[PDB]
Parts: C-alpha cells; sequence; structure tokens
C-alpha cells in the first residue's frame, strides 16, 4: 500500500539507487523499527509483476542487498516465495540476485535471527531444488520442442552452494537443528530430492548430469560429520591385547571388544592392520613367556579367546575378506612365525588357521 | 641521486590505482636512469623510507605499489625480498609492519632462485626466532604471517628450492635436541 | 606420580615419530586402572602444566601435539566405559577442564598453551564419535567459548556444531551466532 | 575497554551510531567497532568496521577494504575510492574522530 | 622374490620393514631385513678393493632385474650408506654408482604408473648430488632426468639446472 507506493513513486521516476534510500529514509521514518517484512516484500512482487522485471525496481533491491540494507534473510525469504509460474527469464533475474549475495553470509549483529537465516536458507534450497525441476522439466519439453538454451543455467546456482559455510553448520548442521522445528523441512529435503531422483537420471547431459550428482551427494553429505598412509604400524592395540594377556585373562570377552572397538575408532586403524596387530601381540606374548604355567595361559589365550574376540568384532562391524588379509600379513613374516613353530614345539599357524576357520 | 628520490618521498606524502600508476611511471624514468651496481642501497633506502610511514594504509598502499614494480619485472626478487626481510626497522613489535611484509614477501617470493630462497628462509627463520614465547593476544594473528611465508617455502607441492637445503637451514638453526 | 612421571618422560622427547610412538604406549600403560588415570591426569597434571606460565615451555610443538591426543583419548576412553550426574568425579573434572580451556582460549596473553588447548579441541573434534554427544560434557556455561575458537578459530568451519550442543534449544541459537563468523 | 576511546564514542555526533563488534572479543589490547551511518540527509551505505590499535592514539586506527562490501553498483564503488584516496591523504595520527568524520565526507561526496 | 616383485601389498611401509634395528626388538622382521642387515657388515668391514665390485654388481646383474620400486628402494638402502667410503678412496665408483642410480629410477619409473615414494627418493637424490658427487655427473644424469615422468621432473629440476 502506502509502502508500495513508495516504489510507484519510483515507477518509472528513474530517480536513483541512492535518491531511493533517501527517499525511503523520508517516507516511511526509521526511527522505533523496520524491515521487520516491509522492504523485500514490497519490493519484490511490484518488480517482477508480468513478464519483464522492473529494472528500476530491480536494481534499487540489488542496492538494498549490497549496501545491508534489508535482511540478508528476508531477501531469501522473498525469493523462497516466488512461485515458478514464470516460466519467462524472470528465474534468471532472482538468480542475478541470489549471485553477489549467497557466496558470503554474514548475519552478524542480534544474531538472534540466525536460526532465521538458516530457516531461510532451508527454505531458499527448497526454492532452489523447485527452480532446479521446472527448468529440468523445460529442458525435457525442449528436447520434445525446442533446444535448450539457458535449462541448466540454475545449475551454477547450485554451484554456488557446495562451500563449507554455505552447506556448513549455517546450512546442514543447522539444517537438522531447524528440523527440530521444521521437522516438515527436512522431510522437505527429502521430498525436492525424491521427484528429483525421477527428473535427475532422465536427463542425457553428461556433464552437468555428474555435476548434479555432486550436488545430490553433498545434499546426501547432509549426514556429514584422514590418514590413509599408516606407516608406522600400530602398536597400541599390541599393548591393549599385551595387557589383558598378562593382567587379566578370565575378563569378559565384551570388556576387550569394548576396548579395542575404541581403540580403532580413535586412531582410526584399518580393518586389516587392526587383527594382524592383535595375532602380532598374541605370538609375541607366546614367545616370550615363562616357561611352564604362564605359557598354557598366552595359548590358552591366543588360540580360544581371540578367536571369539574376532568373532564378537565381526558382530560389531566384508570381514572375512578383512581377516583373510590380515593373515596373509601375518604369513609374511617368517622369524615371529619359525619362533612360535619352535616354542610352541607344534606348528603354530596351522593349527591357529584351522581353529579361526572352525569359528565364523 | 638522494635528491630526486626524496622528491617522490615529498610526493607520496603529498583513483587511488591511478595514482599509483602515476607513482610507477615516476620510478620507472628514475630506474632506466638508475646505475647498474648500486641498486642494492637504492632498494635499502626506498624500504627504509617504507617503514618509516606510521600508517597502516599508507604502508599499504606503499607495499601495493611496491608489489607492482616487483611484479612487472622493473624490480629483482631477490633484492626487494632481501631488502625487506633484512632490515634494522622490521621488528616483532611493529605488528603492522610484520603483517604487511609477510604478506608482502609471501606473494613475491615465488621467483626467486633457489640459492635465494635457502637465503631468504634463513633469514626468516632467523627472524622468527626473536619472537618471544610469550605474546599479546591480539598480535598473534597477525605476527602469524610468518608462517605463511615458511609454509609456502617447505609445501613440497610449491618446490620452490631443493627441499634437502630446507632441512639443511632448519637442522643449523634447530640442531638435533632442541624444539 | 605414574601419570606425572611418565608424562614428564614424553615431554622431553623432541622427535615427532618417538612423541607418537610414546604416548600410543602410554595409552595401554595406562590401561591399568584407566578411571583413576584419567583422573588424575586431567585433573592435576593438565591444570598444573596450564597455569604455571613455566611448565609452559614443555607444551611446545613436538610434544604438546603427543600430549593433547592423550588426553582427548583419555576423556573418551574414560567416559565411554560403562543434568548430567555431576557427583561422578570424571564429570566435575571433564567440567573443570573445559572452563580451563575456556579461560586459556579467552584470556589475554597467549602462547603454547593456547596452542595446546587448539590442538586438545582439534583433536576432540577429530575422534568425536556417537558416545561423547556434547563435545563430552562441555557444561552448560560452556559453548560460550565456541566462539573463541571461532574468532582463534585456526580450524574450518563446521566442526564447530560438532563441538556444540547439538539437538538443543540454546543449541540452535548459539551455533547459527557461531557459524555466521566463519 | 581503553576508556580513551570511550570518552572519544561518548562525544560523537548522533548521527555515527557506534557499537562494539559481536565478532571478537574486546577485551584484549584492541577493540574492534562496527559503526553504521546514520543522519537523515545521508543515504544509507555499508557499515564500516574499524579496528583500534590500543596503543593509539599516536597509532592510526585499521580501517577493513573489503570488494565484497562495494564492488555491485556505481554508488559504493565511487563511495569506496573516494573512501580510500581521503584516507591515504589523512595524516599520520587518525583519531577514531577522524575516520569517522572523513567517512562522512566520502558518503557526502559521493553522493555529489 | 614375491616378498618386493609381485606381493608388495602386504609388506607394510617399506622405510620400516628395511630398517632390522627396529622391526626386530619387535619382532616384525622379514628376511629382506635380514640380508641387508648382513650385507651393511660384510660391506662395512670389506676393504676399499672389495667393494669396488659393487659398482659393477649394481649396473651387470642388478640394473636389469629392477622393476619395482620396492626393489628399487631396497638398492637404495643397500649401496647408501656407503658412498661415504667409496668417495674418500676411489672417486670414479662413486661416479659409475650414481650413474646406475638415476638408471635404475629410470626403469622404475618406465615401469610402474605412480612412484608412490617419490618424495623420499628425490630427497635422497638430492642428498646424493650436494654431498657427495657435486657436479662431477651432470651430463650423465641430464638425459636420465630428462625421461622421467614430469612429475619426478619437476621435482628433480634443481639437479642439474
Amino acid at each position: 500500500v502506502n509502502l508500495k507506493q513508495a516504489i510507484l513513486q519510483a515507477w518509472k521516476e528513474r530517480w536513483s539507487d541512492y535518491q531511493w534510500a533517501i527517499n525511503m529514509k523520508k517516507f516511511f521514518p526509521k526511527g522505533a523499527t523496520w524491515d521487520i517484512l516491509n522492504l523485500a516484500d514490497a519490493l519484490l512482487e511490484q518488480a517482477m509483476i508480468g513478464p519483464s522485471p522492473n529494472p528500476l525496481i530491480l536494481s534499487y533491491l540489488k542496492y538494498a542487498i549490497s549496501s545491508q540494507m534489508v535482511s540478508y534473510s528476508s531477501v531469501l525469504t522473498a525469493i523462497s516465495k516466488f512461485d515458478d509460474f514464470s516460466r519467462d527469464l524472470c528465474v534468471q533475474a532472482l538468480l542475478d540476485i541470489m549471485d553477489m549475495f549467497c557466496d558470503r553470509l554474514s548475519c552478524h549483529g542480534k544474531a538472534e535471527e540466525c536460526i532465521g537465516l538458516c530457516r531461510a536458507l532451508l527454505s531458499a534450497l527448497h526454492w532452489l531444488l523447485r527452480c532446479t525441476a521446472a527448468s529440468a522439466e523445460r529442458l525435457r519439453e525442449g528436447l520434445e520442442a525446442g533446444t535448450p538454451a539457458a535449462g541448466e543455467k540454475q545449475l551454477a546456482m547450485c554451484l554456488q552452494r557446495l562451500e563449507k559455510t554455505l552447506s556448513s553448520t549455517k546450512n546442514r548442521a543447522l539444517l537438522h537443528i531447524a528440523k527440530l522445528e521444521e521437522a516438515s523441512s527436512w522431510t522437505a529435503i527429502e521430498h525436492s530430492l525424491l521427484k528429483l531422483g525421477e527428473i535427475l537420471a532422465n536427463l542425457s547431459n553428461p556433464q552437468l548430469r555428474s555435476q548434479a550428482e555432486q550436488c545430490g551427494t553433498l545434499i546426501r553429505s547432509i549426514p556429514t560429520m584422514a590418514e590413509q598412509m599408516h606407516k608406522t604400524g600400530f602398536p597400541t592395540v599390541h599393548a591393549v591385547i599385551l595387557l589383558e594377556g598378562t593382567m587379566n585373562l578370565t575378563g569378559e570377552t565384551q570388556s576387550l571388544v569394548e576396548q579395542l572397538t575404541m581403540v580403532k575408532r580413535m586412531q582410526h586403524i584399518p580393518t586389516p592392520l587392526f587383527v594382524l596387530e592383535i595375532w602380532k601381540a598374541c605370538f609375541v606374548g607366546l614367545i616370550e613367556s615363562p616357561e611352564g604355567t604362564e605359557e598354557l595361559k598366552w595359548t590358552a589365550f591366543t588360540f580360544l579367546k581371540i578367536p571369539q574376540v574376532l568373532v564378537k568384532l565381526k558382530k560389531y562391524s566384508d570381514f572375512t575378506e578383512d581377516v583373510n588379509c590380515a593373515f596373509e600379513f601375518l604369513l609374511k613374516l617368517t622369524p615371529l612365525l619359525d619362533k612360535a613353530d619352535q616354542r610352541c614345539n607344534c606348528d603354530c599357524t596351522n593349527f591357529l588357521l584351522q581353529e579361526c576357520g572352525k569359528q565364523g | 641521486m638522494e635528491t630526486q628520490l626524496q622528491s617522490i618521498f615529498e610526493e607520496v606524502v603529498k583513483d587511488e590505482k591511478t595514482k599509483l600508476i602515476s607513482c610507477l611511471g615516476a620510478f620507472r624514468q628514475f630506474w632506466g636512469g638508475l646505475s647498474q651496481e648500486s641498486h642494492e642501497q637504492c632498494i635499502q633506502w626506498i624500504v627504509k623510507f617504507i617503514h618509516g610511514q606510521h600508517s597502516p594504509k599508507r604502508i599499504s598502499f606503499l607495499y601495493d605499489c611496491l608489489a607492482m614494480a616487483v611484479e612487472t619485472g622493473l624490480l629483482p626478487p631477490r633484492l626487494v625480498c632481501e631488502s625487506l626481510i633484512n632490515s634494522d626497522t622490521l621488528e616483532w613489535e611493529r605488528t603492522q609492519l610484520w603483517a604487511l611484509t609477510f604478506k608482502l614477501v609471501r606473494k613475491i617470493i615465488g621467483g626467486v632462485d633457489y640459492k635465494g630462497v635457502r637465503d631468504l628462509l634463513k633469514v626468516i627463520l632467523e627472524k622468527i626466532l626473536t619472537i618471544p614465547n610469550t605474546v599479546s593476544s591480539a598480535v598473534v594473528q597477525q605476527l602469524l604471517a610468518a608462517r605463511e611465508v615458511i609454509a609456502y617455502i617447505l609445501e613440497r607441492n610449491a618446490c620452490l628450492l631443493p627441499a634437502y637445503f630446507a632441512v639443511t637451514e632448519i637442522r643449523k638453526l634447530y640442531p638435533e635436541g632442541k624444539l | 606420580w605414574f601419570c606425572n612421571n611418565l608424562i614428564k618422560e614424553l615431554l622431553k622427547e623432541t622427535r615427532k615419530e618417538h612423541t607418537l610412538r610414546a604416548v600410543e604406549l602410554l595409552y595401554s600403560i595406562f590401561c591399568l586402572d584407566m578411571q583413576q588415570v584419567t583422573l588424575v591426569l586431567l585433573g592435576h597434571i593438565l591444570p598444573g602444566l596450564l597455569t604455571d606460565s613455566s611448565k609452559w615451555h614443555s607444551l611446545m610443538d613436538p610434544p604438546g601435539t603427543a600430549l593433547a591426543k592423550l588426553a582427548v583419548w583419555c576423556a573418551l576412553s574414560s567416559y565411554s566405559s560403562h543434568t548430567v550426574n555431576m557427583r561422578d568425579p570424571l564429570n566435575r573434572v571433564l567440567a573443570n577442564l573445559f572452563l580451563l580451556i575456556s579461560s586459556i582460549l579467552g584470556s589475554r596473553t597467549a602462547g603454547p598453551h593456547t596452542q595446546f588447548v587448539q590442538w586438545f579441541m582439534e583433536e576432540c573434534v577429530d575422534c568425536l564419535e556417537q558416545g561423547g554427544r556434547g563435545s563430552v560434557l562441555q557444561f552448560m556455561p560452556f559453548t560460550t567459548v565456541s566462539e573463541l575458537v571461532k574468532v582463534s578459530a585456526m580450524s574450518s568451519p563446521k566442526v564447530v556444531l560438532a563441538i556444540t550442543d547439538l539437538s538443543l534449544p540454546l543449541g540452535r541459537q548459539v551455533a547459527a551466532k557461531a557459524i555466521a563468523a566463519l | 575497554i581503553p576508556s580513551v576511546l570511550q570518552g572519544e564514542v561518548a562525544r560523537l555526533d548522533p548521527k555515527f551510531l557506534v557499537n562494539l563488534d559481536p565478532s571478537h572479543c574486546s577485551n584484549n589490547g584492541t577493540v574492534h567497532l562496527i559503526c553504521k551511518l546514520d543522519d537523515k540527509d545521508l543515504p544509507s551505505v555499508p557499515p564500516l568496521e574499524l579496528s583500534v590499535p590500543a596503543d593509539y592514539p599516536a597509532q592510526s586506527p585499521l580501517w577493513i577494504d573489503r570488494q565484497w562490501q562495494y564492488d555491485a553498483n556505481p554508488f559504493l564503488q565511487s563511495v569506496h575510492r573516494c573512501m580510500t584516496s581521503r584516507l591515504l591523504q589523512l595524516p599520520d595520527k587518525h583519531s577514531v574522530t577522524a575516520l569517522l568524520n572523513t567517512w562522512a565526507q566520502s558518503v557526502h561526496q559521493a553522493c555529489l | 622374490s614375491p616378498s618386493l616383485t609381485s606381493e608388495t601389498e602386504w609388506v607394510g611401509y617399506p622405510f620400516r620393514l628395511f630398517d632390522f634395528t627396529a622391526c626386530h626388538q619387535s619382532y616384525s622382521e622379514m628376511s629382506c631385513s635380514y640380508t641387508l642387515a648382513l650385507a651393511h657388515a660384510v660391506w662395512h668391514h670389506s676393504s676399499i678393493g672389495q667393494l669396488s665390485l659393487i659398482p659393477k654388481f649394481l649396473t651387470e646383474v642388478l640394473l636389469p632385474i629392477v622393476k619395482t620400486e620396492f626393489q628399487l628402494l631396497y638398492v637404495y638402502h643397500l649401496v647408501g650408506p656407503f658412498l661415504q667410503r667409496f668417495q674418500q678412496e676411489r672417486t670414479r665408483c662413486m661416479i659409475e654408482i650414481g650413474v646406475a642410480f638415476y638408471d635404475m629410477l629410470l626403469n622404475v619409473d618406465q615401469c610402474s604408473t605412480h612412484l608412490n615414494y617419490m618424495d623420499p627418493i628425490c630427497d635422497f637424490l638430492y642428498h646424493m648430488k650436494y654431498m657427495f658427487t657435486g657436479d662431477s655427473v651432470k651430463e650423465q644424469v641430464e638425459k636420465i632426468i630428462c625421461n622421467l615422468k614430469p612429475a619426478l621432473k619437476l621435482r628433480l629440476r634443481f639437479i642439474t639446472h
């Protein structure tokens, strides 16, 4: 209304960006407060009305965005409430709007509406995917009728996302922190994505399909939450098993399974090396053992108990292939295995192999 | 020599990039007329004046001009970097000179010969040594610009210098048994 | 006495490989009475090191990252084994540890203590699992220094909600105001 | 808070409403500032983020340059040109009042 | 041998298992480590003339065999610590062994897909250059560096230029 009427006072009074600012300051006094919903809304539809967005009215919006004037959030919500029924280039105009803004989302200030900001970013992601779907339908009906010209241009708009902060606990983690109150919106990211499953694989554009699958995996990287060339070997698992053999043999399998999972997680031990170290520690404790009544302890440990631990570990995770790789590592240690054969008086790995095979 | 150089100084004391291209035009004439052997004291006095200005913005745009002077090949990289990180004015106390200096060395160090990278790494490590083991919570982030130049020299994907030279200098300045 | 005279040995090693091997082994030499070892290590030794101004020189980078890893591993293993009942000693000592983390992060002086505390935070983020949901036992007046680990970030975003007490009403606001900066 | 900056902030002109940055901890030696122009005559522009070298006075308060602020539009880029030039001219002893006054003159001269 | 030619995926970090000082105090030795151990004592106690057989042994009967990366690392671990002995008495065998080392790197590059441990290899080569050989192997190594994969040339650039 009256606030809308000022935009009319600039309908074709191409006053300017700056004189627009000063006019707004005069007309609606900023004494108490503003930007509740005023500027973004009052500007949007009076710009996008009809086929082409009014270049000057859109220009003042570009301005108010650039000068940190409106919200950085109410703008997102205003674009979110846009209803792609405009099959024309106007969507490209709103993309040009999002251009300079989306890469940097300060929202610093009162900052309580920052949860509002992630709410808005979620609604804007919904709007982005909806525009993607409309532009893909245009792609399809154009493959029927007209060669595409600007259909995939909103893919670069999604590439405006996919940066950390754009999808970090700004978007992702606060996406779920927001579904705590807007679970319907988590179902919304799932739901738009369901129809995305329909409208994705049909397209015949290879590079664009690959980028779209990348964005779709980064959406599937909303569950998001190193050191591949682990060189030095893993000595803590060695010492953990060795301690569980020396001090506390009768301790329940569950306790040792708990301790061993923890260490694997904390230190990111590849599962082939885990079992290698367990079996190496058992043998070393057996070889360097007292003569008479402690040797039975190491052998009972090595041959009966560690197998049940590895069974419980299999339960707590291709583990067969994994223990196979571990045993392949182990067999390629002739000194330790031959000392074991010497001390135990029998082939200490033939037996261990048959015993490990007897379990799962 | 000294007179026209002092005159350029009074000018830079007396559209910003346009003023800077004017200063580069002023530099190019003196350089085309500068001797080939007195380059070193020339740059020494240049940077000496650069560090005199106590204004972060003034040293900022003077450093930007120096970056153009070294980027457009008018100025040799080795001499300018050695002079920058070889001065008596460069002290960790004046945090702004430090931050801007090492942000400049980061940019212009790409391109020094490998011998010069050795010498520069030696002198930069010697410079970080002067920094004590307790600094104000504010300076830390700016002081850490030295970590940037050290990291760029060391990173093997940059291959600025023979890695073995880097380890040789680092070990000479940090023998076995000293953190 | 045990934890003190073993960490004093860890802190004298100058080479990276040896300090890492040292902490890997100390974690298992410590599994003997892991709970009490955690209590004493965290409570009496890490504050003693972080509040001396002369033990600060020992927390330098080759031995300090190792001690940080060991502390995070100890904290996770003591909690993961068998509102939150602040009568449990482990909970009280964890609360005190993170309070000191806060005071050190937001203090006028910066030095190796700040780097060690940042390293402890980084490691607690790295090996963060489902057990220690809220950066395990970040106290309620905490998450107020998530802002400080942002201002002194030296660390990627999205690790801070991993820090942050997610799935909470006030958690929403704190995490949002936080990531707004980084 | 250095309590000299407190004075200069107290005695300013009303149009230059200045608060301290929510980001950072102003506690340590230098307090950051987030000052946002007002004044009915002017055109609202982007805020100017200040930083005071607590050794100040005799220490110029830094400015934080960013095209992320001004790139879009002509009025903003003109503002930036005028601002950087006039600030470069400002002599060697800047006080926060000098920065903010210069900024006001820059906005005004860009309104031309 | 299977331990280094084909079944290289099962021996772990090469620089680890090719040490027998460690990898023994923890019973993780292999036969290759033993042989490299007895080949450092035999060569430590040998005279200069007896080691003069090492340069020939490197080219006539070792250069054709070595193809994989671990084989190259093994040959380096053997003949490396004795450049210090070759240099002081017999200055030519050092030149021959350097020419052999670079040639072996060419072979290992011209037969494998990715030289996984490029950094330690290039490190040892630069160490050789700067400490023992100096500027007396340029002509023979120029041709060899010219024909390496671009990643290796990028690092070994400073050897000659």
